[PDB]
């Protein structure tokens, strides 16, 4: 049993209030256009 | 709980007896250790208390576990009152 | 007081090995030396250390330094090998720096 | 911390889990308190 | 002759001695004790180390 | 089906984190286009090893990344950019912008992973003698130090520092960490 | 000594002092076994 997942399991990527920015945040986060 | 000469790993920090096998700390860690020399207070021979042997490896921080766990140097498991090559986790220790 | 002792002889089968040691207390702290003399000529030396060898000698001869023994093997007897053997222990023996050379193994 | 600027209330997109944090640049940018429910970010105090 | 050449030989041996020497700066220990990082990447506890 | 629930737990040094979101679902057994942005509440000890886990349900496999992100004004997530998924979003990651313009753009370089560990000890057993060398009745007045080579060691130098009696263990050339793991050629003691 | 590497059979003739080495960036480019005294030399994997 093999399903396409898109986006799944994103997260903040800290406890900081987050806008009007591009952060560039090296961390362990599940990766995109995968399959579950 | 330990001994006078066992003070020095942790100050400053390194792997050991005590560090890695009786109370860890993290590779890492940036926060505070608490200790003070409080002989009178253990000692009133105080047999009671007891301490971990060795083990197959280095534990990670916060561990604590009753749990019959031999250290063994070989892959069979073995288990009663004496293994072979087996050496028994949990021994009393005097103040 | 450090005197080395050493046992007076060996006999072994050609094509064996023999088992030759000089021992004492503490020898494991200190360097041990040895040597072979023909009846008659130069001594020659054939272990460097606790166990290398010089040139010359080959791996027939080899050795180990651990604890209150250091015995020297000899591998493959051949009719070359009865000469005379001596262990060469430096110590600093009070002060007085010695080369204290042991009583010696005859090998037959 | 301490902060040399004008204090002025803020309506910034906020909850109890997100309580503290700093600016990209590392000025105050998120405060949360019992007191004022507002959210702060301290302006500098018209420095130049 | 290299005479002629010599302006860009020396451009080329400029360049190819900044990078040897880049080496040679890699090979220099700058204070250190040695131009590895091994000393320290090993199993004791380091909240100082 | 209507419901579909998940939790984040990550064990790092004895901890055990929980992560907190509910989602509707509409679909059977496929998964839908949208997200589910957890948010944290409690972190909790546990004191044990954990190696399993037993039990409308999903489970996660959990692999480092490196990720890009972009925020609107009023402070929510619109796009997520994941820079090893394929070379234009590593593009996208390396520029720092989720626009791209048209060239050649240098962004990073490569070198072969490991499979395994592969180490070639001598193949013997025996204690090193240390144990002898220091605990030595004689030693020499400082003029004429006694000097030892000692060649085949197979056991650790745990027993150098880690211990009350060696009051100054001062190493100038090489740390204390590197006396575990370390690989040498000679050993020369000096006692006076 | 902790690398990644892969080694192959040596054509140089050592000398039984000569047992590492020290490149120009004075890393470590030669290596002889404890066991067998085969020389061999050290470059890391492939690169791109």
């Amino acid at each position: 049993a093999y399903t396409n997942s898109f986006t799944r399991g994103v997260y903040y990527p800290d406890k900081v209030f987050r806008s009007s920015v591009l952060h560039s945040t090296q961390d362990l986060f599940l990766p995109f256009f995968s399959n579950v | 709980v330990i001994r006078g000469d066992e003070v020095r790993q942790i100050a400053p920090g390194q792997t050991g007896k005590i560090a890695d096998y009786n109370y860890k700390l993290p590779d890492d860690f940036t926060g505070c250790v608490i200790a003070w020399n409080s002989n009178n207070l253990d000692s009133k021979g105080n047999y009671n208390y007891l301490y971990r042997l060795f083990r197959k490896s280095n534990l990670k921080p916060f561990e604590r576990d009753i749990s019959t766990e031999i250290y063994q140097a070989g892959s069979t498991p073995c288990n009663g009152v004496e293994g072979f090559n087996c050496y028994f986790p949990l021994q009393s220790y005097g103040f | 007081s450090y005197v080395l002792t050493q046992p007076p002889s060996v006999a072994v089968a050609p094509g064996q090995t023999a088992r030759i040691r000089c021992g004492e207390n503490d020898i494991g702290s200190k360097n041990v030396h040895w040597y072979q003399q023909k009846s008659g000529q130069a001594p020659v030396l054939v272990v460097y250390d606790d166990s290398d060898r010089p040139s010359g000698i080959p791996e027939r001869f080899s050795g180990s330094n651990s604890g209150n023994t250091a015995t020297l093997t000899i591998s493959r007897v051949e009719a070359g090998d009865e000469a005379d053997y001596y262990c060469q222990v430096w110590d600093s023996t009070g002060d007085h720096p010695d080369v204290v050379f042991g009583g010696g193994t005859k090998l037959t | 911390l301490t902060g040399t600027g004008v204090l002025t209330e803020s309506n910034k997109k906020f909850l109890p889990f997100q309580q503290f944090g700093r600016d990209i640049a590392d000025t105050t940018d998120a405060v949360r308190d019992p007191q004022t429910l507002e959210i702060l970010d301290i302006t500098p105090c018209s420095f130049g | 002759t290299p005479s002629a050449l010599g302006k860009l030989q020396d451009v080329v041996n400029q360049n190819a001695q900044a990078l040897n020497t880049l080496v040679k700066q890699l090979s220099s220990n700058f204070g250190a004790i040695s131009s590895v990082l091994n000393d320290i990447l090993s199993r004791l506890d380091k909240p100082e180390a | 089906f209507k419901n579909l629930r998940e939790f984040v737990f990550k064990n790092i040094d004895g901890y055990f984190k929980i992560y907190s979101k509910h989602t509707p679902i509409n679909l059977v057994r496929d998964l839908p286009q949208g997200f589910s942005a957890l948010e944290p509440l409690v972190d909790l000890p546990i004191g044990i090893n954990i190696t399993r886990f037993q039990t409308a349900y999903y489970v996660g496999y959990l692999q480092p990344r490196t990720f890009l992100l972009k925020y609107n004004e009023n402070g929510t997530i619109t796009d997520a950019v994941d820079c090893a998924l394929d070379p234009l979003s590593e593009t996208k990651c390396t520029l720092k912008s989720f626009t791209v313009e048209k060239g050649i753009y240098q962004t990073s370089n490569f070198r072969v992973q490991p499979t395994e560990s592969i180490v070639r000890f001598p193949n013997i057993t025996n204690l090193c003698p240390f144990g002898e060398v220091f605990n030595a009745t004689r030693f020499a007045s400082v003029y004429a130090w006694n000097r030892k080579r000692i060649s085949n060691c197979v056991a650790d130098y745990s027993v150098l520092y880690n211990s009350a009696s060696f009051s100054t263990f001062k190493c100038y050339g090489v740390s204390p960490t590197k006396l575990n793991d370390l690989c040498f050629t000679n050993v020369y003691a000096d006692s006076f």
